[PDB]
C-alpha cells in the first residue's frame, strides 16, 4: 500500500472492530469454541456495509 | 442491540421458541406481539442514536 | 437506478427431527387416577412420576374429568412436550371446593389445607367420586383442616392435631370453650348435594424446558441428521439451524445452553449423551443492483461475505466476479 | 434411647468473615463467557459467619439449635468425618413434622417425619472389640417416628472414619433454603489443607437435591459424631473425646449479584451489588472493571 | 364499622362459586373497604353465570 | 418527566403500591411490567430529546 509512515503509525495506532468484512457462514459456524461478537451481530441481521 | 434480545417484554419469555413450544398459535400470538413491539422498540431507539 | 439492501440469505430447513429421551414404559395412569385409596386434603398424597411415556389417551375409554385447567401451557401441546420433574398431588376434597384449587385462590382450603403458587406450571384436574367415596351413613375417613393461626405456604403441608386456641385462655393441650380440634370430617353420603359431593383432585406440577427431562409425550423419535438446516425438536424444544459437534462440556444437570441474548446454542441429545451446538442457518447480507425498471428488467445481485474464487447464493447463474465487497452475480467486470 | 451430655465447656459464639463465600449455580442452564446478573437468596460479602469447632483441647461439642432464616450457609472444614447430618424444623417435639438428614457411614437416609428429638443428638462411634478399628456404634438421634411421609434411602457404601491426627483435609459447603414447599440444596466438596478460618477463595456450589418436602423450617442442628474408645475413662455421658472438626453458620438474604462465568461454563468470580460503593459502580455499569 | 374477618363462614357456608372483581382474594385480608354495600337475591342456577 | 409518571400506560394505576395492594404478586407482575416499560419509554425520549 501507498500509505506514508506517518499514516502506517496512525492506522496500527487505532484497531478496527471489524478487520474486514468477508465473514464466511463457515467461519462463524466453524469458531464454537470463540464468542466472537461480529458473528452474534452478523446472525441477528446486524451488518456493518 | 444484540444484548437487548434477552428481555421479556412482559412476554412470558424472551426465545420465540419457548412460546411457540409451550403455547399453540391461539395464546402465542399476543405473546409474539408483545416481544415483536418491543424489539421494534429497540430497534429504533438504535436508529434514533445512530 | 441504484443498489438496495434485500433481507439477507435465507435457508429453508431440508427435513425435521425429533430427538425425545429413549423410554417405554407408560406412565402411572392407572396408579394415580384408579387409586381405592386417596388421601385427605389436609394431609395430601404426593407421587413422583419420572422415566415414563405422557400418553394419556388411555384416560379417554374410562375417566371423564369435571375440570381440566392447565397453567404455563397449553392443553394442545403436552404431547409435543416432555416435563422435567413432575410431582402429582393427590387428595379429595368438596364438590364446590374444587374452583379452590387454582393459583391465587383465597378459602378454607387454598388458606388452611392446600396452598397453589401463581408462579406454577402445572395441570389440575379434578372429578367426582360420589360412587366411591361416599357411602349410607356418611363416609367420615376424609378429613380437612378447619382452623389454622396463618395461611399455608405454597405447597405446605400440615399434618399436627394441636388444639386450636381460639380465644385467650391457653388450651393445654384439651378441648373446651374457645379450644377446637383443628381438623374436621367430611360427611359424604349419596343421596347428598352436587356441590357436597366428593370430588377427586389430582394436581399436575412440572417445568418446561429448562432441565433434563424423563417424562414425554407420545411423539416419535427420529434419527439425528447433522450439518443441514433441519426443524429440531429437542425434548420439546423447537426451532430451526444447523446442528454440529460441540467442545462444550455440560454438567450432569444441564440440559440446553444460552446466550448473552438468551437464545439456545448448545443442546445435550436426550438419546446419545453428546452436546450439539445450533447455529441459525440464514446468514449474510445482500444488495441488489439495478437500473431503472423503465431502462432495464435487469439485476446484479451482490452477496456480501462469501467467496466465489454449493455457494450460498439463490442462483449461480452467469459471470460471478469476486470483488472485495463479495461476490457480484450477473454484472460483467471490465478492466476499464 | 437418648442421653445427655454433661462434661460441656462452652464459650461466647465465635465471628469470623466470609470472604465472598456461598455463590450457587442459580439454573440449571450453561453460560460460558458471560456477565449475568441475578437477584436471590445470596450470602452477603464479608458477612460475620458464626464458628463453632468440636475439640479436645477444653472438652468442647458444641452443637446450639440455631434458627433458619429463609435460608442458611453451612460450612464444615474437617477431617475425620465428624459432621454427618442436620435435623431442620420448628419445632422438633414430636408436635410437628420435621426433616433429617444422616449418614450413618453406610447410607445417606432422608426422612420428613414426626421425630421426638432428644435434647442433645449425636452418632457416637467406638473403637470395637470384634476388630481393632473405628466405626459407628451408636445411633443417638429421636425416641420415636410416626406420620412418615418421605424416605431418600441411598445405596450402600463405607466410608474411612478413622480420627486422624492433621490439618483439616476437606472443606464442605452447602446452601439449604426452602422455596415453595421445596428443600434446596446445593453442595461443593473442595479439598484444603488448613487449620484456620474458612479459607480465601471461590467456588461455586453445583445444585444438589430439590427434595419435596413441604413442611416448615424455622429452626436447625447439627449431628456431631462421638470419638469414644478405651484411652478415656466415664460412663456414656463422659466417657468420650470430640472430635477436631469445625464448621460455619451463615445466613442467606435477598441480594443482587454479578456472576462471571468462564469460558468453559463454571462461575470464576463474582460481585456483590450492594456491598460498597465500588461494587456499587461494578453492578450499574455490568462490569467487573471500572476505567 | 367492620371487622370483615370471614374466617366465621368456613365453619357452616359452602359457596358453590365466589369470584372477585379488582381485587385479589388472597389481599382481602390486607385491605380496607370505604363503601361496601351487599346486593341479596335468589335466582336458579343456570342464571349465576349472568 | 416527573409529570410523566402519572400515566397508567395500560395498567390498572399509575401507582405501584396501589397496584401491589390491591393485587398480589401472582397478578401484579404484568401490571408492574407495564408501568417499567411505559417509564423507560419516557426515559428513553427524555435522554434523546437531551
Ligand atoms: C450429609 C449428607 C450427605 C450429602 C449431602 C452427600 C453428598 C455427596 N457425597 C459425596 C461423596 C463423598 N461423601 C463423603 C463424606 C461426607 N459428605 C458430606 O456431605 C458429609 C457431611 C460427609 C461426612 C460424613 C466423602 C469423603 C466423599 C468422597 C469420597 C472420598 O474422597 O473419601 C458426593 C459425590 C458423589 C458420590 O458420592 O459419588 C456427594 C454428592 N453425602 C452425605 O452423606
Ligand atoms: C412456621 O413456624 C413458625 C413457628 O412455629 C410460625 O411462626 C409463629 O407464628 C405464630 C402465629 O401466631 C406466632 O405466635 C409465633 O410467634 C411465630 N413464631 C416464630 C418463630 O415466628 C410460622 O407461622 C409458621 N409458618 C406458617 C406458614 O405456618
Ligand atoms: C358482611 C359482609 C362484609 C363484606 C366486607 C367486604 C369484603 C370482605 C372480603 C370478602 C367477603 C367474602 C368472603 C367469602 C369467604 C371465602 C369463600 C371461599 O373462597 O371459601
Ligand atoms: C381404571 O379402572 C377401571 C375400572 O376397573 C378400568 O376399566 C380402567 O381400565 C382403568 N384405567 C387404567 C388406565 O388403568
Ligand atoms: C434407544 O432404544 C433402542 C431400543 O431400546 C436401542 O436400540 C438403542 O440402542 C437405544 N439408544 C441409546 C443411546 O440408548
Ligand atoms: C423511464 O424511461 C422513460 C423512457 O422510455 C422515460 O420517459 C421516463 O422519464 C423514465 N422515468 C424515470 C423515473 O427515470
Ligand atoms: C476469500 O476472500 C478473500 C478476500 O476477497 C480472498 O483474499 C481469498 O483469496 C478468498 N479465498 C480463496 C481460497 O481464494
Ligand atoms: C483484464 O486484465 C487482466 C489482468 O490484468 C487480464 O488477465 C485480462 O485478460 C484483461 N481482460 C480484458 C478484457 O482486457
Ligand atoms: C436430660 O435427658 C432427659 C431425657 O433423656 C431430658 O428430658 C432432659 O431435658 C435432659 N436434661 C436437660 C437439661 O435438658
Ligand atoms: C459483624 O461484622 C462487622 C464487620 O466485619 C464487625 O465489625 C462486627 O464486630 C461483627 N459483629 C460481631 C458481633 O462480631
Ligand atoms: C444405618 O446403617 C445401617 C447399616 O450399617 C443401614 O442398614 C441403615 O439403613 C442405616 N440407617 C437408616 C435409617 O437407614
Ligand atoms: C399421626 O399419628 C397419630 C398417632 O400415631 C395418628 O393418630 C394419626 O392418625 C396420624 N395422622 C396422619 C396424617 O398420619
Ligand atoms: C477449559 O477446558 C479445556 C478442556 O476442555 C482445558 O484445556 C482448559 O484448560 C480449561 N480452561 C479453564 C480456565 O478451565
Amino acid at each position: 500500500s501507498k500509505r506514508s509512515f506517518i499514516e502506517d503509525l496512525l492506522f496500527n495506532k487505532v484497531t478496527l472492530a471489524d478487520a474486514g468484512f468477508i465473514k464466511q457462514y463457515g467461519d462463524c459456524l466453524g469458531d464454537i469454541a470463540a464468542r466472537d461478537l461480529i458473528c452474534a451481530q452478523k446472525f441477528n441481521g446486524l451488518t456493518v456495509l | 442491540l444484540v444484548k437487548q434480545l434477552s428481555s421479556n417484554f412482559g412476554a412470558i419469555s424472551s426465545v420465540l421458541n419457548d412460546i411457540l413450544s409451550r403455547l399453540d398459535k391461539c395464546e402465542a400470538e399476543v405473546q409474539i406481539d408483545r416481544l415483536i413491539t418491543g424489539r421494534l422498540q429497540s430497534l429504533q431507539t438504535y436508529v434514533t442514536q445512530q | 437506478k441504484g443498489i438496495y439492501q434485500t433481507s439477507n440469505f435465507r435457508v429453508q430447513p431440508t427435513e425435521s427431527i425429533v430427538r425425545f429421551p429413549n423410554i417405554t414404559n407408560l406412565c402411572p395412569f392407572g396408579e394415580v387416577f384408579n387409586a381405592t385409596r386417596f388421601a385427605s386434603v389436609y394431609a395430601w398424597n404426593r407421587k413422583r412420576i419420572s422415566n415414563c411415556v405422557a400418553d394419556y389417551s388411555v384416560l379417554y375409554n374410562s375417566a371423564s374429568f369435571s375440570t381440566f385447567k392447565c397453567y404455563g401451557v397449553s392443553p394442545t401441546k403436552l404431547n409435543d412436550l416432555c416435563f422435567t420433574n413432575v410431582y402429582a398431588d393427590s387428595f379429595v376434597i368438596r364438590g364446590d371446593e374444587v374452583r379452590q384449587i387454582a393459583p391465587g385462590q383465597t378459602g378454607k382450603i387454598a388458606d388452611y389445607n392446600y396452598k397453589l403458587p401463581c408462579d406454577f406450571t402445572g395441570c389440575v384436574i379434578a372429578w367426582n367420586s360420589n360412587n366411591l367415596d361416599s357411602k349410607v351413613g356418611g363416609n367420615y375417613n376424609y378429613l380437612y383442616r378447619l382452623f389454622r393461626k396463618s395461611n399455608l405456604k405454597p405447597f405446605e403441608r400440615d399434618i399436627s392435631t394441636e388444639i386450636y386456641q381460639a380465644g385467650s385462655t391457653p388450651c393445654n393441650g384439651v378441648e373446651g370453650f374457645n379450644c377446637y380440634f383443628p381438623l374436621q370430617s367430611y360427611g359424604f353420603q349419596p343421596t347428598n348435594g352436587v356441590g357436597y359431593q366428593p370430588y377427586r383432585v389430582v394436581v399436575l406440577s412440572f417445568e418446561l424446558l429448562h432441565a433434563p427431562a424423563t417424562v414425554c409425550g407420545p411423539k416419535k423419535s427420529t434419527n439425528l441428521v447433522k450439518n443441514k438446516c433441519v426443524n429440531f425438536n429437542f425434548n420439546g424444544l423447537t426451532g430451526t439451524g444447523v446442528l454440529t459437534e460441540s467442545n462444550k462440556k455440560f454438567l450432569p444437570f444441564q440440559q440446553f445452553g444460552r446466550d448473552i441474548a438468551d437464545t439456545t446454542d448448545a443442546v445435550r441429545d436426550p438419546q446419545t449423551l453428546e452436546i450439539l451446538d445450533i447455529t441459525p442457518c440464514s446468514f449474510g447480507g445482500v444488495s441488489v443492483i439495478t437500473p431503472g425498471t423503465n431502462t432495464s428488467n435487469q439485476v446484479a445481485v451482490l452477496y456480501q461475505d462469501v467467496n466465489c474464487t454449493t455457494w450460498r447464493v439463490y442462483s449461480t447463474g452467469s459471470n460471478v466476479f469476486q470483488t472485495r465487497a463479495g461476490c457480484l452475480i450477473g454484472a460483467e467486470h471490465v478492466n476499464n | 434411647q437418648c442421653v445427655n451430655l454433661t462434661t460441656r465447656t462452652q464459650l461466647p459464639p465465635a465471628y469470623t468473615n466470609s470472604f465472598t463465600r456461598g455463590v450457587y449455580y442459580p439454573d440449571k442452564v450453561f453460560r460460558s463467557s458471560v456477565l449475568h446478573s441475578t437477584q436471590d437468596l445470596f450470602l452477603p460479602f464479608f458477612s460475620n459467619v458464626t464458628w463453632f469447632h468440636a475439640i479436645h483441647v477444653t472438652k468442647r461439642f458444641d452443637n446450639p439449635v440455631l434458627p433458619f432464616n429463609d435460608g442458611v450457609y453451612f460450612a464444615s472444614t474437617e477431617k475425620s468425618n465428624i459432621i454427618r447430618g442436620w435435623i431442620f424444623g420448628t419445632t422438633l417435639d414430636s408436635k410437628t413434622q420435621s426433616l433429617l438428614i444422616v449418614n450413618n457411614a453406610t447410607n445417606v437416609v432422608i426422612k420428613v417425619c414426626e421425630f421426638q428429638f432428644c435434647n442433645d443428638p449425636f452418632l457416637g462411634v467406638y473403637y470395637h472389640k470384634n476388630n481393632k478399628s473405628w466405626m459407628e456404634s451408636e445411633f443417638r438421634v429421636y425416641s420415636s417416628a410416626n406420620n412418615c411421609t418421605f424416605e431418600y434411602v441411598s445405596q450402600p457404601f463405607l466410608m474411612d472414619l478413622e480420627g486422624k491426627q492433621g490439618n483439616f483435609k476437606n472443606l464442605r459447603e452447602f446452601v439449604f433454603k426452602n422455596i415453595d414447599g421445596y428443600f434446596k440444596i446445593y453442595s461443593k466438596h473442595t479439598p484444603i489443607n488448613l487449620v484456620r478460618d474458612l479459607p480465601q477463595g471461590f467456588s461455586a456450589l453445583e445444585p444438589l437435591v430439590d427434595l419435596p418436602i413441604g413442611i416448615n423450617i424455622t429452626r436447625f442442628q447439627t449431628l456431631l459424631a462421638l470419638h469414644r474408645s478405651y484411652l478415656t475413662p466415664g460412663d456414656s455421658s463422659s466417657g468420650w473425646t470430640a472430635g477436631a472438626a469445625a464448621y460455619y453458620v451463615g445466613y442467606l438474604q435477598p441480594r443482587t449479584f454479578l456472576l462471571k462465568y468462564n469460558e468453559n461454563g463454571t462461575i470464576t468470580d463474582a460481585v456483590d451489588c450492594a456491598l460498597d460503593p465500588l461494587s456499587e459502580t461494578k453492578c450499574t455499569l455490568k462490569s467487573f472493571t471500572v476505567e
